[PDB]
RNA sequence: GCUUUACUGCAGGCUGUCGCUGAG
RNA sequence: GCACGGAGGCGAAGAACCAUGGAUUUCCGAAUGAGAAUCUCUAACAAUUGCUUCGCGCAAUGAGGAACCCCGAGAACUGAAACAUCUCAGUAUCGGGAGGAACAGAAAACGCAAUGUGAUGUCGUUAGUAACCGCGAGUGAACGCGAUACAGCCCAAACC
């Protein structure tokens, strides 16, 4: 069975949208749903997932930029992996 | 107009597709039948002995 | 003393005297309204099936079929082609019509094998035959003594090979001697010349 | 149908098919059309019943004919599996023979007369 | 054009492979890419 | 290699699962570590957490869990 | 390739006959 | 692994490597819930069948494979120094189907005519013999014989 997260994906983008938007960008397998990447991460990370954007990336691999709630630090939750 | 250079502008339609069956870019996607491998008209695969040398 | 079956086989003798001719006349009737193949409970010709191989088992499988009277029903030629080949109107199939019907049989029953065929008559067009299947499959069949030949793999599509009654018949393999020297043992391997 | 020439009133069938069970009970019966056939040609049968309701009609046609060249008397009965049951069959039967009835072969030879007179 | 999510993937592979030899690999077989594909000077598949 | 064969075997099936989703994290980790370009790398290992979970599952299936 | 009262045949059309087809 | 780099790792808890057996085995694909250029939409033997507890409950078929095999369809160039029958040729090619081999097979045979042989293939021969044929060009067996291998049986019906 596969699994819905693949790994963080980062660059300075990602970092930016980290930083200054509390957002956190993973590359997810590409049959995951918003729902689904929204679950995973809550369950692998303990936070609070607000919204979830997707994109199919010319690299054949899906992309998902991840916000978080207020109540959660992306910069921290990053910061330990 | 020429039959030949000047009316080579126009060839801008998609017809022969990558076969989800025989990997061959031969799925007429109009058509929805492989020039190759039959796919779309005959469940079995397409081949004929006039492909190869009659003793052979 | 005669069997009850030797009168069902004399009445056949002549199709078209008698009460049998009357049946047909009834019979025929329905048959022209039926399909190309149905299925039937039992045998017009009990004699006749059980002769061929018959049982009142399980497994076991009878249909009429209905084909076309005639020659061939052929396109004429689209190219060149010698006199002797332009021919169109009296070429007929290498094949009898029981043994199409054989076939037509057949496929409507994929997992059934053909055991053997017999005639049931005839109008201006049709000519009916009726088909003895049987599912090589079911047991009581794998386990009859008297049939468990046919659910034998080597058996996989008899009639399409012409391993039929009829086959054979068709393929000229009835005479030991003389006039076989171009059927037996196959004709594919006496290059195709009877 | 075809072999069928005189119809067999509702009542007097039941008074046949009654006889039937107390013939195969007290007397001899014969139950099959092949087994019935080689009554009437031994001789040894005194009444036949043949089925309305059998197809294909071959297995019966020659009963009528070959009965009254034989001088056994026969009676028609509409359902193929009254006769089976009556006969002590749990199928049906297309024909059955009373090989000397039993307890019976006085009703029995009167249903005969009741036909003939049926014509 | 509108691609779909299948086509974009086979798009992305050839990509791909369209990337050199690593130089690591000169080193370990002691000494090209027999499947470089221009997009002006070569024609994809579908 | 750090986690043998008897070992996995000697895991009730609860363990197993709590180990198997142990190895998934560390490989997890490994992988994040990998994407950020991380050199703090022992490449043995990403292999490794490959395999035991491969024998891991390979005797959930043995063992019928 | 084409043509025709070139040679030989082949479709097609018309027509007689048989089978389907039975009562007075 | 090919693949001889860099870093790192595995192996006496006997790895590598080989054999057999087993696990896993994405999507399309006969492709079978439905649709689709390998993706998608809301429980599925789709379709045709057999049995049937008449419920997809139990089963079958489908497609592949180097050719070989069996059953059907069936040219023309060419040869005849033209060409029409004839020949190329039942070849090329096409449709359907089986197996590891197929097919054939235990005489309504043969017919060295016999006081004889004795299922069937195949091989050698019989023989370019007999037979065909604008009796042109061409076409072309069989019985038998010598070998190979051998193997002989089951229904329908009568009577139950
Ligand atoms: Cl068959
Ligand atoms: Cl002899
Ligand atoms: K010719
Ligand atoms: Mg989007
Ligand atoms: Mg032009
Ligand atoms: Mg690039
Ligand atoms: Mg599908
Ligand atoms: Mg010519
Ligand atoms: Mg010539
Ligand atoms: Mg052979
Ligand atoms: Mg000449
Ligand atoms: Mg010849
Ligand atoms: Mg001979
Ligand atoms: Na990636
Ligand atoms: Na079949
Ligand atoms: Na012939
Ligand atoms: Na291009
Ligand atoms: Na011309
Ligand atoms: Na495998
Ligand atoms: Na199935
Ligand atoms: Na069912
Ligand atoms: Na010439
Ligand atoms: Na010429
Ligand atoms: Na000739
Ligand atoms: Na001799």
């Amino acid at each position: 069975s596969w699994d819905v997260i693949k790994h963080p994906h980062v660059t300075e983008k990602a970092m930016n949208d980290m930083d200054f938007q509390n957002k956190l960008q993973f590359a997810v397998d590409d049959r995951a749903s918003k729902g689904e990447v929204a679950d995973a991460v809550e369950e692998q990370y303990d936070v609070t997932v607000e919204q979830v954007n997707t994109q199919n990336t010319m690299d054949g691999e899906k992309k998902a930029v991840v916000r978080l709630s207020e109540d959660d630090d992306a910069q921290e939750v990053a910061s330990r992996i | 107009t020429g039959a030949g250079t000047p009316s080579q502008g126009k060839k801008n339609t998609t017809t022969h597709t990558k076969c989800r069956r025989c990997g061959e870019k031969s799925y007429h996607t109009k058509k929805k039948v492989c020039s190759s491998c039959g796919f779309g008209k005959s469940a079995k695969r397409r081949d004929y002995e006039w492909q190869s040398k009659a003793g052979e | 003393a005669r069997s009850a079956y030797s009168y069902i086989r004399e009445a056949w003798k002549r199709p078209k005297e008698g009460q049998i001719a009357e049946l047909m006349w009834h019979r025929m009737q329905e048959w022209r309204n039926e399909p190309a193949v149905v299925r039937i409970e039992r045998p017009t010709r009990l004699d006749r099936a059980r002769s061929l191989g018959y049982k009142a088992k399980q497994g076991i499988i009878v249909v009429r079929v209905a084909i076309r009277k005639g020659s061939s029903r052929r396109t004429r030629f689209n190219k060149g082609r010698r006199s002797k080949r332009m021919m169109v109107n009296r070429i007929t199939r290498k094949k009898n019509i029981q043994r199409i019907a054989e076939e037509r049989a057949n496929r409507k029953f994929p997992n059934l094998r053909v055991l053997n065929s017999y005639s049931v008559g005839e109008d201006g067009r049709h000519k009916w035959h009726e088909v003895i299947l049987i599912d090589p499959d079911h047991p009581a069949i794998k386990s009859d003594d008297q049939l468990s030949w046919i659910s034998r793999t080597r058996h996989r599509l008899r009639t399409f090979r012409g391993l039929t009654s009829a086959g054979r018949r068709c393929r000229g393999l009835r005479g030991q001697g003389k006039g076989s020297e171009k059927v037996r043992p196959s004709l594919r391997v006496n290059g195709a010349k009877a | 149908p075809v072999y069928v020439d005189f119809d067999v009133p509702a009542d007097l069938e039941d008074d046949a098919l009654e006889a039937l069970e107390v013939a195969r009970d007290t007397g001899a019966v014969k139950k099959g059309t092949n087994e019935t056939t080689k009554s009437i040609e031994r001789g040894s049968a005194e009444l036949v019943f043949v089925a309305e309701d059998v197809q294909p009609e071959e297995i019966v046609m020659h009963i009528p004919e070959l009965a009254d060249e034989k001088g056994v008397p026969f009676i028609f009965v509409e359902q193929q599996d009254d006769l089976g049951h009556a006969a002590g069959l749990e199928v049906g039967s297309a024909a059955a023979a009373v090989t000397d009835a039993g307890a019976a072969a006085t009703v029995l030879e009167e249903i005969a007369d009741k036909v003939e007179e049926l014509r | 054009g509108k691609k779909s999510k299948a086509t974009k993937k086979r798009l992305a592979k050839l990509d791909n492979q369209n990337s050199r030899v690593p130089a690591w690999v000169m080193l370990k077989t002691d000494e090209r890419n027999h499947k470089r594909r221009h997009w002006r000077r070569n024609d994809t598949d579908e | 290699t750090v986690l043998h064969v008897q070992e996995i075997r000697d895991m009730t099936p609860a363990e197993r699962e709590a180990e198997l989703d142990d190895l998934k994290t560390e490989l997890l980790n490994a992988r994040a570590v990998q994407a950020a370009g991380g050199a703090p790398e022992n490449p043995g290992r990403i292999k490794e957490l490959r395999k035991a979970i491969a024998r891991i599952k390979t005797i959930q299936g043995e063992e019928g869990d």
